């Protein structure tokens, strides 16, 4: 258990190490939206 | 946009990091931004494994990589590998998120914000992939960044705590190591073990004054070589050896991954001093020899003679000898008969595992460790179903060794193949053929036929 | 020109039959060797001790075996993964009974194996190729590494490697499904789609590219004559075989780049046989394909069976008959 | 089987030099296009 | 409580893309 | 204190937010950096001084 | 080139997606509800996770008379109750 | 220009997908086949056939659910929905596996229309027909599997259920049963198919790598154009690669296609040999020398005799619930298992 | 024609997708299926 002062952010700590998966496919929605050029 | 289309370029979209290669500003920025990642992940996960963490639980048993890792270190834990504070792995994984913000900025910043090259703005942070003397002073800077870190471990070992010692007499703990190994003939001689069964190479350390004592040395060798690459020059016999280009640099730390990581992939499956089984999880061969344990323990209890049981085969149900004679567990564990562990080493005499000591010397702390280890087997599913792929759903259990060694295994691999790839690009490109062959100058139809 | 550079000239020469280079000065011992051993071993080979047990399996032709039941016997379990060249055995009888012979013959051809991918980038450069041919390959070997290196290191023996024999192949398989459950790994289930697939783009490639040849020859002769060794005209028509496989399925599922058609036709058997290969080597690991025993259950609790369930019922019967003897306690935990 | 152990080491420690060396022998100018 | 935190966590990286296009950002 | 630590952590974590979005924006538009860099010089030292407020009000609510 | 509209004006345009915001989620809510309703169970007669077995019944009711077969899932399901 | 010259014309038009005279028959049988699996997969049960949870309705995953065989006592019945054993009741007729002789009839005559396709396409376009030919081989092999296999058992019971587990089930039960891996018929297919993706690998790795500098782009792609009339790659240099290599290289671009065709379809039509032998239990099971020996003399052992016992544990061990028709009680001693395990 | 720009049509059809396929991958852990 985190320090149960922090124990509201429990829902996002739950999300955090997934961050860098978004950051591999971020690279994908910018080069769409400049058509891949 | 300077560079990023592939007509200017040369490069298309999906090998669009390669637009970079002559771009060190940006190139900078990616490098900084990528280790904000990786720093993002140690802290993320971190705190995601310490909101998950039971303390009454093993840390094997919950999925976790990284507090095992912070542990091993010798912070948060007391005799036996228990959980004492849960306060620092709560400062390791927030002062990693905090920091990855910081890596994050300016990587962001060089990457978006800042000179696109970094040459015209300071002559230090710019290079050419070609000048030989600045790739060697940068290679002397991030030696010695590198030597610096293998001495915070001996100075966490020596004068900040210490490390988990598994092989602690009276039991596992966290001991500080006043007198490591210096002797460079065992420092040394490691390197010089060959990698193959009951020797084993690196991954064969097994104790805490060898680790510190070579981490001096480690960090005292990658200090003078930084040393030495900041004031030398390559010599022209590695000048006529190497390909000199970014993408050739690129291939030769891609081979020293590969083969990194592999090697880390036998130190956690093997290695059982820097990966504590109390937190990582019995080894492989340890749960085979701890089951042969469990039923020695059981059977002899009943009654048996287990020195002179005989097996199906005639060999002895329970002891029988290696190839060159040690007394070691029966069936078909004799394979891992080169186990040293803390729980069975107090068997073991001279000859190997001593019948009297077997007979009469087994503690209850021996039995409940052989029959934990001999059930958190590292064998499971892909969906983390503990045990043989036969057995049914109930426990849920992948042993991090087993997590930490796929794994590995398959970057290790993928690195190889990257260093083959780049290493044959760079290579191809260096002498100007990585784009194809030229029409109007063959060179097979200027060779002679082979018949 | 001294010797060390006429030697040099010569070893890295592009007008040799066989190109040698110097991933060849290792290639061509090891290989040799590896093949001399496992000739004479698979033809004349005692029995091996393979599970330990002192229960030695005939290998060999004259000691019994056809072509399809011989092999080459992975060395004892009593060694494991220790290393065990002839001058360790006390005899060479003593080598032959512990399976001696296939880890001379392993190292060897891995080694030989792994030469053979580096001949394959060198000659490459020398002939002005571009390099990666040597990638598609590392696909196969990476596989031979997987079944006689890495799925031994990960299971402590070398009496765990695959068998250098057919039936020895079968076997190795066969406990494998036993004790991982490959058939629901998702790395096998890649692997198989790369072999299948690469298959399924073999026939195709084939067909599309002879469907549609330029008509250069009469009836009465091999369509192949129509093509000249080292000409440059293209000898089929690109267009017409996108036009027929652009209808056959729509336009944009076929490739009117040959390029991008050939990277594709290297790019998906390579990449399901390297993700075969790490299936192998993370089952080493004993990271199992997927469990669904008893995953379905109904309202009381009573287990409903699946198809996942048949597959252990089978999986079960290869467990408990493998290596009859050699198993003392409940678990098999390598 | 000395013998035979001192016989292998020399025959593998002779190949595993002619490989090191050789590929020191200046490989990247054994190429058909660049031979600087 | 997760959900929408990485509903809000998810839009922002094509947020970042979709006001950088309509600023006629250095996309 | 301890509501001005769940408030100075979900302020963090607010801030955080818009620096995530608001930093990248304002760098890759070039039209009005200038009143981009004092925001992102302010947001900066904010956070940091966030960072700061934290950590030592950690070990007030514990 | 065959004379169609191209995927990418289509899917792009506001009068697809006027018409497909509801098109789409209505036909998902209508899968959703063929399951939550129950109806797939009684259309195709695949058991519910209280109707494999009777109470005390241990054994599967395999269907074991071509031409009766019929009359042996009716029997079958008749034994649930 | 009649009616069947002006059906003729609408059936052949340009469009984005081809209708044909085979597009009658393709896209309807082609259509309810891989929506019958689809339907049976998400929907279905084999409760009342095999004992079995199939589908994702009642909590099976993609790799276990499966449209299953009908029971072993429908027999070879073809199962219509109109015949004797559904009478109509559609419900009745998934419940009794109709939807699985529905998926492989539909599917056996979708894929006649498939290779009526290439045939009309072919003869449309003007070129050779040798992708129908290639054809063949997937069509041999769902034969001989779907339709001759399970024809020479007792029932469809025995065919492959259309599903991934079930597929595995279907792999395990031809080793522990048939010896399947023993057959030089599926050694020779085996060969095909690991030949065909050796031959997809070389040839596309060495294209790739021979490739002529055609354009500036260190991404080659661009650099190739579809109406070129030259070669994109050298053959020559190709050629010279491999025989020094390997010993041997193509030297006819011709033939090297050919012989791309030639080992997997080859290799997919020995297999489908092997299959018909084995719809009669014309097994390659045994060595019979090898028995002889085995039988007389206790210490002779081969990896061949290692895997007959672990066939035996297969049958022992799968046999009660992989062939619930059967009523099998086989009691725990009977059951054959080494010591310990 | 063109009004809503296809990278957001591919980024918004995308993350649908993974949705879809997460809740599968969540309902493997509960319910029917789940050997709990
Ligand atoms: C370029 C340069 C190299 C090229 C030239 C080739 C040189 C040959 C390379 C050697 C390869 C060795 C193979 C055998 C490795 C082995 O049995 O590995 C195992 C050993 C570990 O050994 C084990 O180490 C153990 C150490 O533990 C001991 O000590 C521990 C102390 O904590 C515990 O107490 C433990 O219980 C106790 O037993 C014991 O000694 C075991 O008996 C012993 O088996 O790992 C090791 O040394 C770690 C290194 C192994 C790396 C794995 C290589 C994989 C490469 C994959 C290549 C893919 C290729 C793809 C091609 C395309
Ligand atoms: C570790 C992952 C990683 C990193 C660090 C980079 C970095 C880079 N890429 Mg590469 N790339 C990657 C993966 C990565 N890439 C992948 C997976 C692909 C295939 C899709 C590519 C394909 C690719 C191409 C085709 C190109 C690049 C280019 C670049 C460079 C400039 C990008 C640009 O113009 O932004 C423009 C885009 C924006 C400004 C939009 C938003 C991007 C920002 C950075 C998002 C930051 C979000 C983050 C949450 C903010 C936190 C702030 C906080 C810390 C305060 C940059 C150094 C370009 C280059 O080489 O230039 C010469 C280029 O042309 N990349
Ligand atoms: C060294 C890398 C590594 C290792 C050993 C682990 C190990 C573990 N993780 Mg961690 N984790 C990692 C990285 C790693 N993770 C990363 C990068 C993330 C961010 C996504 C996370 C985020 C994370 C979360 C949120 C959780 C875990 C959990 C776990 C545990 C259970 C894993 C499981 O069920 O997987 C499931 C198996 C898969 C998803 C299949 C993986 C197959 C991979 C993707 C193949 C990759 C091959 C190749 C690189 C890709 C193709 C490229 C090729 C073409 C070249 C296990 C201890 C769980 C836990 O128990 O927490 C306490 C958990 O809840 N991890
Ligand atoms: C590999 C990392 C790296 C490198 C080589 C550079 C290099 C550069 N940066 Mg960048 N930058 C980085 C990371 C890096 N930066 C990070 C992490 C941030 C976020 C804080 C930035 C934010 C940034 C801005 C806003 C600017 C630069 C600028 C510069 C240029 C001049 C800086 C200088 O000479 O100050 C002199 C250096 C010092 C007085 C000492 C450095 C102080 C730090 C704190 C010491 C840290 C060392 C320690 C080992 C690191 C701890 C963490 C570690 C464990 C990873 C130079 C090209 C300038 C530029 O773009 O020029 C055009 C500029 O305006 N940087
Ligand atoms: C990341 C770390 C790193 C890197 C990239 C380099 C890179 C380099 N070093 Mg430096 N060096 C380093 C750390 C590093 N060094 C450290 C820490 C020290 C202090 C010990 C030195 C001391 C040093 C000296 C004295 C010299 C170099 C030189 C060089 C250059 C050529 C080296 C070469 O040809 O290697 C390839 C090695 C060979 C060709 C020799 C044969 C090696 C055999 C065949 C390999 C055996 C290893 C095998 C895998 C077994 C491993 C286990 C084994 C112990 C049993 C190259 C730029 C040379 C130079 O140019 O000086 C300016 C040089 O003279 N280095
Ligand atoms: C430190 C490691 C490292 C670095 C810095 C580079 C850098 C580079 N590589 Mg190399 N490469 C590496 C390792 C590395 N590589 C490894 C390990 C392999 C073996 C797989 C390769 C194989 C490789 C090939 C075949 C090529 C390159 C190329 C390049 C250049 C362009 C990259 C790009 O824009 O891709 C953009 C990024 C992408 C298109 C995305 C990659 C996605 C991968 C395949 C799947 C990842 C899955 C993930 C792990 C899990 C799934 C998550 C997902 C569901 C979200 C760049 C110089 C190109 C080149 O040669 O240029 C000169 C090129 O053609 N690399
Ligand atoms: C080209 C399209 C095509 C083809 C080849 C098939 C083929 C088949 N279907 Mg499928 N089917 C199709 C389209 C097709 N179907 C479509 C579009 C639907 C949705 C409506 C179906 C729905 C469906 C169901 C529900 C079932 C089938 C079944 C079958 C099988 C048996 C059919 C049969 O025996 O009827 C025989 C009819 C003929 C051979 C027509 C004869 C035409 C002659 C030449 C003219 C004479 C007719 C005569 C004048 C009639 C007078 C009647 C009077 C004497 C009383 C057969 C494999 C059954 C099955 O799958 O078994 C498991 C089944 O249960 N089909
Ligand atoms: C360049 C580029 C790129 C990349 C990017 C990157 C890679 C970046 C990075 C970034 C980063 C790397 C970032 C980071 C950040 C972070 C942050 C933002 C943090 C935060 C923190 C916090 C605030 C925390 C909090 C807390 C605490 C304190 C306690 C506990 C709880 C919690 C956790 C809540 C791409 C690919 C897109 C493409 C284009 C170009
Ligand atoms: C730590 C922390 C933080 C931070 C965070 C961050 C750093 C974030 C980031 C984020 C991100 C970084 C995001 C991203 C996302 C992304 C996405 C969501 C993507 C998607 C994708 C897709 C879906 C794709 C698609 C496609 C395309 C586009 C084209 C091609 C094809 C396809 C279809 C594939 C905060 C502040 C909260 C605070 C607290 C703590
Ligand atoms: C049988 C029958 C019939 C018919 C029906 C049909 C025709 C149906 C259809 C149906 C359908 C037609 C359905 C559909 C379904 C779908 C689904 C179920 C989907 C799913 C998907 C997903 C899940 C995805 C995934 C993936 C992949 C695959 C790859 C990539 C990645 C991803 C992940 C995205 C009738 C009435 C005539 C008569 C009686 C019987
Ligand atoms: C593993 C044991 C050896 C470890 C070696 C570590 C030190 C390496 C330096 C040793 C010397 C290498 O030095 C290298 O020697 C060779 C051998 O003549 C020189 O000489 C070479 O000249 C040219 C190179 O273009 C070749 O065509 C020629 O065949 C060869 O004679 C190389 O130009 C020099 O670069
Ligand atoms: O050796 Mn060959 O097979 Ca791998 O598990 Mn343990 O050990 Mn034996 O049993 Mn199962
Ligand atoms: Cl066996
Ligand atoms: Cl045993
Ligand atoms: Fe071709
Ligand atoms: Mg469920």
């Amino acid at each position: 258990k985190l320090p149960e002062a922090y124990a509201i952010f429990d829902p996002l700590v739950d999300v955090l190490p997934v961050i860098p998966v978004l950051f591999l496919a971020l690279a994908f929605v910018w080069q769409a939206a400049v058509g891949f050029r | 946009a300077t560079n990023r289309d592939q007509e200017s370029s040369g490069f298309a979209w999906w090998a669009g990091n390669a637009r970079l290669i002559n771009l060190s500003g940006k190139l900078l920025g990616a490098h900084v931004a990528h280790a904000g990642l990786i720093v993002f992940w140690a802290g993320a996960m971190t705190l995601f494994e310490l909101a998950h963490f039971i303390p009454e639980k093993p840390m094997y048993e919950q999925g976790l990589i990284l507090i095992p890792h912070i542990a091993t270190l010798g912070w948060g834990v007391g005799p036996g590998g228990e959980v004492v504070d849960t306060f620092p792995f709560f400062v390791v994984g927030v002062v990693h998120l905090i920091s990855s913000a910081v890596l994050g900025f300016g990587g962001v910043y060089h990457a978006i914000r800042g000179p696109e090259t970094l040459e015209e703005y300071s002559s230090f942070f710019g290079y050419d992939w070609k000048d030989k003397n600045k790739m060697t002073t940068i290679l002397g800077f991030h030696l010695i960044v590198l030597g610096i870190g293998a001495l915070l471990l001996v100075a966490k070992a020596m004068f900040f705590g210490g490390l988990y010692d598994t092989w602690a007499p009276g039991g596992g703990d966290v001991r500080v190591i006043t007198n490591p190994t210096l002797d460079p003939r065992v420092i040394f001689g490691y390197l010089l073990k060959s990698p193959f069964g009951g020797e084993g190479w690196i991954v064969s350390v097994n104790n805490l004054e060898d680790v510190v004592g070579g981490h001096i040395w480690i960090g005292l060798i990658c200090i003078a070589g930084g040393i030495w690459h900041i004031l030398t020059t390559p010599f022209g016999w590695a000048r006529r050896a190497f390909i000199w280009s970014g993408e050739a640099y690129l291939s030769y730390s891609l081979g020293a991954l590969s083969m990194m990581g592999f090697i880390a992939t036998c130190f956690v499956w093997f290695n059982n001093t820097v990966y504590p089984s109390e937190f990582y999880g019995p080894t492989g061969p340890e749960a085979s020899q701890a089951q042969a344990m469990t039923f020695l323990i059981r059977d002899q209890k009943l009654g048996a003679n287990v020195g002179s049981a005989q097996g199906p085969t005639g060999l002895g149900k329970y002891l029988m000898r290696s190839p060159t004679g040690e007394i070691i567990f029966g069936g078909e564990t004799m394979r891992f008969w080169d186990f040293r562990g803390p729980w069975l080493e107090p068997l073991r005499g001279p000859n190997g595992l001593d019948l009297n000591k077997i007979k009469n010397d087994i503690q209850p702390w021996q039995e409940r460790r052989a029959a934990e280890y001999m059930t958190h087997a590292p064998l499971g599913s892909l969906n983390s179903v503990g045990g043989v792929a036969t057995e049914i759903n109930s426990v849920n259990f992948v042993s991090p060794r087993s997590w930490l060694a796929t794994s590995h295994f398959v970057l290790a691999f993928f690195f190889l193949v990257g260093h083959l790839w780049h290493a044959g690009r760079a290579r191809a490109a260096a002498a100007g053929f990585e784009k194809g062959i030229d029409r109007e100058s063959e060179p097979v139809l200027s060779m002679p036929s082979l018949d | 020109a001294n010797l060390w550079e006429r030697f040099c000239n010569w070893v890295t020469s592009t007008d040799n039959r066989l190109y040698v280079g110097w991933f060849g000065v290792i290639m061509i011992p090891t290989l040799l060797a590896a093949t001399i051993c496992f000739v004479i071993a698979f033809i004349a080979a005692p029995p091996v001790d393979i599970d330990g047990i002192r229960e030695p399996v005939s290998g060999s032709l004259l000691y019994g075996n056809n072509i399809i039941t011989g092999a080459v016997v992975p060395s004892s379990n009593a060694i494991g993964l220790h290393f065990y060249p002839i001058w360790e055995a006390a005899s060479l009888d003593e080598w032959l009974y512990n399976g001696g012979p296939y880890q001379l013959i392993i190292f060897h051809f891995l080694l030989g194996a792994s030469c053979y991918m580096g001949r394959q980038w060198e000659l490459s450069y020398r002939l002005g190729m571009r390099p990666w041919i040597c990638v598609a390959y590392s696909a196969p070997l990476a596989s031979a590494f997987a079944v006689f290196l890495i799925y031994p290191i990960g299971q402590g023996s070398f009496s765990d490697g695959m068998p250098l024999g057919i039936s020895g192949t079968f076997n190795f398989m066969i406990v494998f499904q036993a004790e991982h459950n490959i058939l629901m790994h998702p790395f096998h289930q890649l692997g198989v789609a790369g072999v299948f697939g690469g298959a399924l783009f073999c026939a195709m490639h084939g067909s599309l590219v002879t469907s549609s040849l330029i008509r250069e020859t009469t009836e009465t002769e091999s369509a192949n004559y129509g093509y000249k060794f080292g000409q440059e005209e293209e000898t089929y028509n690109i267009v017409a075989a996108h036009g027929y496989f652009g209808r056959l399925i729509f336009q944009y599922a076929s490739f009117n780049n040959s390029r991008s058609l050939h990277f594709f036709l290297a790019a998906w058997p390579v990449v399901g046989v390297w993700f075969a290969a790490l299936g192998i080597s993370t089952m080493a690991f004993n990271l199992n394909g997927f469990n669904f025993n008893h995953s379905v259950i109904d309202a009381k609790g009573n287990v409903i069976n699946t198809w996942a369930d048949i597959i252990n019922r089978a999986n079960l019967g290869m467990e408990v008959m493998h290596e009859r003897n050699a198993h003392n306690f409940p678990l098999d935990l390598a | 089987m000395e013998t035979l152990k001192i016989t292998v080491y020399i025959v593998v420690t002779f190949f595993v030099l002619l490989f090191v060396f050789g590929f020191l022998s200046g490989d990247p100018a054994r190429n058909p296009k660049r031979k600087d | 409580a997760q959900l929408t935190m990485i509903a809000m966590i998810g839009i922002a990286g094509p947020m970042i893309i979709f006001l950088l296009a309509v600023r006629r950002g250095n996309l | 204190m301890t509501i001005l630590f769940q408030l100075a952590l979900a302020a963090l974590v607010i801030l955080s937010f818009v620096m995530v979005i608001g930093v990248p924006v304002a760098y890759a538009s070039p039209q009005d950096w200038d009143r981009s860099k004092q925001l992102i010089f302010l947001g900066s030292g904010l956070w940091i001084a966030l960072v700061l407020v934290v950590g030592v009000l950690n070990f007030f609510v514990v | 080139t065959t004379g169609e509209r191209p995927f990418s004006d289509i899917i792009t345009s506001v009068r697809y997606w006027v018409i497909h915001s509801i098109t789409i989620p209505a036909l998902f809510i209508a899968g959703w509800l063929f399951v939550s309703t129950g109806l797939a169970y009684d259309v195709f007669g695949t058991p519910r996770p209280d109707s494999y077995y009777a109470q005390e019944q241990r054994s599967i009711p395999l269907v074991t008379d071509r031409f009766e077969a019929k009359q042996q899932v009716e029997t079958f399901l008749e034994q649930l109750k | 220009r009649g009616w069947f010259d002006i059906l003729d014309d609408w059936l052949k038009r340009d469009r984005f997908v081809f209708v044909g005279w085979s597009g009658i028959l393709l896209f309807p049988c082609a259509y309810l086949a891989l929506g019958g699996w689809l339907t049976g997969t998400t929907f279905v049960t084999s409760w009342y056939t095999h004992g079995l949870a199939s589908s994702y309705l009642e909590g099976c995953n993609f790799l276990t659910v499966a449209v299953s065989t009908p029971a072993n006592s429908m027999g070879h019945s073809l199962l219509l929905l109109w015949g004797p054993e559904a009478q109509g009741d559609f419900t009745r007729w998934c419940q009794l596996g109709g939807l699985w002789t529905f998926i492989a009839l539909h599917g056996a005559f979708g894929l006649i229309g498939f290779m009526l396709r290439q045939f009309e396409i072919a003869r449309l376009v003007g070129v050779r027909p040798y992708n129908a030919i290639a054809f063949s081989a997937p069509i041999a092999v769902f034969v001989s599997v779907f339709l001759i296999y399970p024809l020479g058992q007792s029932s469809w019971f025995f065919a492959p259920s259309f599903g991934v587990a079930a597929i595995f089930r279907f792999l395990l039960f031809f080793q522990g049963f048939h010896n399947w891996t023993l057959n030089p018929f599926h050694m020779m297919g085996v060969a095909g198919v690991l030949g065909g993706a050796l031959l997809c690998a070389i040839h596309g790795a060495t294209v790739e790598n021979t490739l002529f500098q055609d354009g500036e782009g260190a991404s080659t792609f661009r650099a190739f154009n579809p109406t070129q009339a030259e070669e994109t790659y050298s053959m020559v240099t190709a050629n010279r690669f491999w025989s020094q290599i390997f010993g041997i290289a193509f030297s006819n671009k011709r033939w090297l296609h050919f012989f791309m065709l030639f080992v997997p379809v080859t290799g997919l039509w020995m297999s489908a040999i092997g299959v018909v032998g084995l719809a009669l239990n014309l097994r390659s099971y045994d060595f019979i020398s090898q028995e002889i020996r085995a039988a007389e003399d206790p210490e002779f052992e081969t990896f061949y005799t290692k895997n007959l016992l672990l066939n035996e544990g297969i049958r022992a061990w799968m046999a009660p619930q992989d062939q619930p028709h059967e009523n099998f009680v086989f009691p725990e001693e009977v059951l054959p298992r080494g010591n310990a395990l | 024609g063109g009004r809503i720009p296809l990278w957001i049509v591919a980024t918004v059809a995308g993350m649908g997708v993974i949705v879809i396929v997460g809740l599968f991958f969540y309902g493997a852990y509960a319910g029917l299926g789940s050997s709990l």
